[PDB]
RNA sequence: AAGAGAGUAGCACUGUUUGGGAAUGCAGUGUCAAGCCGGCAGGUAUUUGUCUGCCAAGGUUAAAUAUAGAG
RNA sequence: AGACCUGAGUGUGGCAGGACCACCCGCUAAACUUAAGCAUAUUACUCAGCGGAGGAAAAGAAAACAACCGUGAUUCUCUCAGUCAGCGGCGAGCGAAGAGGGAUUCAACUCGUUGCCGAAUCGGGUCUUAUAUGACCUCGAACUGUGGCA
């Protein structure tokens, strides 16, 4: 139920009045969807190769105890500070897990 | 199916397992010729994912190309002119390298049609790319609906115009919008557009 | 001498003109009379090959975007799912009876939907569709007499269905209330623009304000 | 674009004894060693060579148009202007000219001819016969042969009822719905003679408006 | 046309106009505007102040059509009303009303003496202008 | 009930190109992802949180357009 | 001794090669000139060079615009606009896009992938007046996947 309008052309919820509807429900939605399947195999693959010269660096990184130098090597390597929290957040579930 | 634990294995390029894999076929690949065609592609996943399939009129070659930037060749290394034309080994080719595979396959064999390529291997001084052919004139081509679109005389040597997939990747056509407003017919078209003279009549 | 005069700035320092040695860069319109001819001439053909299907397709009616256009409409690219289904007719049969699909538009209000579906309702029942065989009339099937009773619409914009846009109709002389005349319309009208306005400062002034209150 | 200049010619320089003028290569034609490219030189490329994106056609505003063509209407109702543009209307019973409407049920020439002779609008048109001769200088020669003059028009209420009056030679026939300031006023000068049908005549109030009704 | 040009007068004078001496040569003192700073000062400084230099912020990618706002004054207004409504309309009795954004105008602003009261929908007003029209006996209907 | 194109996209250096300006597009080498709080775009750089629109890395497709020294 | 894999010789049936090149697609790529000098800039992402098609080519079905009362593949035209957008020894100069009115428009489809099947597919031979989207055979190709349904 978005917010109606007002009948003005300045302010909170300015615009033209009229009735607004609910976002139609589309296919493109069932990205952001868990895939459990997908998952499922990516384990298993993960499982039969291991581990990569690049994340056993972050693994010892880790086990010291140089959580925020991690991170530098992990942005230097990938490029954005978005994926170098998810590499260094995956090694550190691996590790408990294991 | 299969298909996804294919998929999985071949994005763990930097595995241990898949770099021995890859550091015995890059020796063997390397005491090759230039061109050799293949009786079954070595990534089946990958090249049915960009037209290939296993029946009679396709046919599959592994190319060879040298790595590194571009020399110009200007006698001695001497340019002439205004200094900002200076320069003979910092410039770079204005075409990737996975299109000129294509179109050394091309300009060999000219009795096929060029379909598609895929990366397969590199190292040091060489990079491998697999293309994928067809041959025109076979009857289970010319009866396929799905392929025989390929046999019209306007699909001609379709590498050497830059229409393949890579040669889309360097025109610039993988963008839209603002980011793509004076390449989108083509780069010459759009400076035809906006440099010509117009006269109306009535003006 | 140079005077008082503007400073030039023509623009005409490329090879446009067709000289000895340039090909140029011209365009002309010497052909804008005999072209003007032939299409009218292609159009008038195609009627009498389609006859008596209409020229043009039914679309639906579209609101401009921007603030500048905000108060016009005029004409779509095609009807949406959410009208077409409400109407009662499958995207898929309605392409084959003259009216255009667009799977791409989404509605977002009511008082469009409605238009687009009031549309719809009038050309169906407007309409005569010809049986596929005549020995065989199916359900909803005009008859032979229908048949040879009927013209050709040629409009520009297929209108003969419908008819025009639709816009609300302008307001009758009245007389003023005294809430009106007592109302400081600009005093109304800035001080909602300033909550906008001065969102940003005045949440600084409250954070610093609340944060002298460590006591 | 490349008239006079398909030439491999080049300037001898000073110290020969002749003029600084591009010269043509080559020997063994009695065209080495001529004079090109210039002006001037047999051969050579013309001054300011012609272009086709010259200016060829023009805008005139709406309400210009229109006042013209009121103005040379008005002028075709006086009898002296029509004389001295050159028209031969002694025989005229009124200006200007109204008939009636069954003109346009003709069918044959002879049927026409008679009508005009009725009317005393023969004159005219014999006018135009006796006028017709070879055209003098260089026009003959590009499709424009022959010469003659403007007769008499006839202003019809639409498009139709013409087949026995076209063939007649000096006559003109118009629509009312549309008129052609180039017909009334032809060389730029007022004055036509016209002749109009009863329909025709009637629409003429709703066509241009009076004085106060749009 | 070419029959009306001075070099028809001039069949005959050998120079055009020009003069024995100076002569009539090609680009004396240069192309276009070169020499702006340098032996074409005093053209471009008396005539020209603001040439040279920089001033203000940047706006990059400029949408001119969110920034459309015309105006119309208060004395404009009995311009738009139906030809008779005027001359008759008063204080406590029924009014035209006046839709500004169907006549193509945005804000309202307030100089002159109207001339008829009347209701007028806007999108903006000024405050002068919202004064004067309550004073005489119309209203402002604000619409977006 | 599931899924939707990986040395791909991104990042660094270098070069070129663009009106694109703390970097519009592209090329070479190095490095190299996500998808149990996804990805790309939203014309000033960074970190964090919302909102809006779309879902790349495979393919075909008439008409409206050009013929600037062709047949 | 025999399979599979990789690789040769011959035979049968086919295709490529050169020309044209005004317009079109991809690469490569100047200098004269202007800046009253000149090196960044400009001429110009132009001329010259190499490759490749057609009767047109290319593009084309949103990882698009916008910030509204919202539009809806591509191409072209007027206009936006020589721009109180922007780039530039901020000099000489250069320079687009969304929106709006139109031309055209019954304009849209598909492979891989996921789920259910698993040679139902292809080639060759014979027959039906038939090198059939038909039928029969085929220690031929194809299960390292051709086809059919959602
Ligand atoms: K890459
Ligand atoms: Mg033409
Ligand atoms: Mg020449
Ligand atoms: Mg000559
Ligand atoms: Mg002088
Ligand atoms: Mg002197
Ligand atoms: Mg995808
Ligand atoms: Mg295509
Ligand atoms: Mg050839
Ligand atoms: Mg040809
Ligand atoms: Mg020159
Ligand atoms: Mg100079
Ligand atoms: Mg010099
Ligand atoms: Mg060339
Ligand atoms: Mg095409
Ligand atoms: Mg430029
Ligand atoms: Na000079």
């Amino acid at each position: 139920a978005p917010v109606p309008r007002t009948g003005i052309i300045a302010g909170f919820n300015k615009g033209y009045k009229t009735t607004r509807r609910a976002r139609r429900p589309s296919s493109n939605d069932r990205y952001a969807l868990p895939h459990k399947k997908l998952r499922a195999v990516k384990a298993i693959i993960s499982d039969l190769v291991g581990f990569s010269p690049m994340e056993r660096r972050v693994q010892e990184l880790l086990r010291v105890g140089k959580d925020k130098r991690a991170l530098k090597f992990c942005k230097k390597r990938l490029g954005s500070i978005k994926a170098a929290k998810k590499r260094r957040a995956k090694v550190e579930e691996a590790l408990r897990q294991q | 199916g299969s298909f996804m634990y294919l998929n999985e294995l071949w994005k763990k390029k930097s595995s241990d397992v898949m770099r021995f894999i890859q550091r015995v076929r890059a020796w063997e690949f390397r005491h090759q010729h230039t061109i050799v065609r293949l009786r079954r592609p070595t990534r089946p996943e990958k090249a049915r994912m960009v037209g290939y399939k296993t029946k009679q009129g396709y046919v599959v070659f592994r190319v060879r190309v040298r790595r590194g930037g571009r020399k110009r060749p200007v006698h001695k290394g001497i340019t002439y002119g205004k200094p900002n034309t200076a320069g003979v080994l910092g410039r770079k080719l204005n075409k990737n390298n996975r299109v000129v595979a294509e179109q050394r396959l091309g300009k060999k064999y000219g009795n096929l049609r060029v379909l598609n390529s895929y990366w397969v291997n590199a190292d040091s001084t060489f990079l491998w790319y697999e293309v994928v052919a067809v041959d025109p004139m076979h009857r289970a081509i010319r009866r396929d609906p799905r392929i025989n679109w390929i046999v019209n005389a306007v699909h001609k040597h379709r590498e050497q115009r830059g229409l393949t997939s890579a040669g889309r990747k360097h025109r610039g056509l993988r963008q839209k919008g603002h980011k793509a407003s004076k390449l989108r017919p083509s780069r010459r078209a759009a400076w035809r557009r906006n440099n010509r003279m117009v006269f109306l009549r009535k003006r | 001498p140079k005077g008082n005069n503007a400073i030039p700035h023509v623009h005409q320092r490329k090879h446009w003109n067709p000289c000895s040695s340039q090909k140029g860069n011209v365009k002309v319109f010497f052909n804008q009379p005999a072209q003007k001819q032939r299409r009218r001439r292609l159009r008038l053909l195609k009627a009498k090959k389609i006859f008596p299907r209409p020229l043009k397709a039914l679309r639906p009616q579209v609101n401009c975007p921007t603030v500048r256009y905000n108060m016009k409409r005029r004409l779509g690219r095609g009807f949406s799912l959410e009208e077409l289904k409400a109407a009662g007719v499958k995207p898929r049969y309605a392409r084959t009876i003259g009216i255009r699909v667009d799977r791409r538009r989404k509605n977002k209000s009511e008082e469009g939907m409605n238009i687009n579906v009031q549309r719809l309702k009038t050309y169906m029942s407007k309409l005569v569709l010809f049986p596929l065989n005549r020995k065989k009339p199916q359900k909803g099937d005009a008859t032979e007499e229908e048949v040879k009773a009927a013209t050709q619409d040629r409009s520009r914009y297929g209108t003969a269905a419908v008819g025009g846009l639709v816009t609300p109709a302008r307001e009758a002389p009245r007389k003023v209330t005294e809430e009106e005349s007592t109302k400081k319309m600009y005093k109304f009208l800035k001080k909602n623009h300033s909550a906008v306005r001065f969102f940003r400062a005045r949440n600084r002034r409250a954070a610093r304000k609340e944060a002298k209150e460590n006591e | 674009r490349l008239s006079g200049m398909k030439h491999s010619a080049e300037s001898w320089g000073t110290g020969r004894a002749v003029a600084r003028i591009p010269r043509i290569h080559g020997g063994g034609t009695s065209m080495s060693g001529a004079g090109a490219f210039g002006n001037m030189c047999r051969g050579g490329r013309m001054f300011a060579p012609t272009k086709i994106f010259r200016r060829w056609h023009r805008k005139i505003n709406l309400h210009q148009k229109r006042f013209a063509v009121v103005s040379a209407l008005a002028a075709s109702s006086l009898p002296a202007l029509v004389m001295s543009r050159g028209h031969k209307i002694e025989n005229v019973a009124e200006v200007p000219l109204v008939v009636e409407d069954g003109v346009r049920a003709y069918e044959k020439t002879k049927e026409a001819m008679t009508f005009l002779k009725t009317v005393g609008a023969i004159d005219d048109v014999n006018r135009v016969n006796d006028s017709r001769q070879i055209r003098a200088g260089r026009g003959k020669m590009r499709n424009r042969r022959y010469v003659a003059r403007r007769g008499p028009m006839l202003v019809m209420p639409d498009n139709k009822g013409t087949r026995a009056f076209r063939n007649i030679f000096g006559l003109d026939l118009a629509n009312v719905n549309s008129l052609n300031l180039l017909h009334l006023a032809p060389g730029g000068h007022v004055g036509r003679f016209i002749i109009w049908t009863k329909s025709a005549f009637e629409k003429l109030d709703k066509i241009f408006g009076t004085f106060t009704e749009p | 046309p070419t029959r009306f040009k001075k070099t028809r007068h001039q069949r005959g004078s050998t120079f055009c106009g020009y003069g024995r001496v100076g002569k009539h040569r090609k680009h004396p003192s240069g192309r276009g505007n070169a020499g702006g700073e340098h032996h074409h000062r005093i053209n471009f400084r008396k005539y020209h102040p603001g040439y040279f230099g920089k001033c203000g912020m940047n706006h990059y990618h400029k949408k001119k059509n969110t920034t459309w706002k015309p105006t119309i004054n208060l004395d404009n207004l009995t311009k738009l009303m139906a030809k008779d409504e005027a001359m008759k309309a008063k204080k406590g009795e029924a009014l035209p009303v006046i839709d500004l954004l169907a006549n193509g105008y945005s804000k309202l602003l307030g100089n002159g003496h109207l001339q008829a009261p009347c209701i007028v929908k806007a999108r903006w007003v000024s405050k002068l202008a919202d004064k004067k029209i309550r004073k005489a006996g119309g209203a402002v209907v604000l619409q977006a």
